[PDB]
């Protein structure tokens, strides 16, 4: 993902990663 | 918005936090 376009399910995957809370 | 910034252009992952 580093310096890559994030769309659709790839964007979704990134959002879950950033937003997950323990 | 964030979708255009991340999908059409490039965004840092830190920019997605505001949408949690």
């Amino acid at each position: 993902f580093v310096n890559q376009h994030l769309c659709g399910s790839e964007l979704v995957e990134a959002l879950y990663l950033v937003c997950y809370e323990r | 918005g964030i979708v255009e910034q991340c999908c059409t252009s490039i965004c840092s992952l830190y920019q997605l936090e505001n949408y949690c």
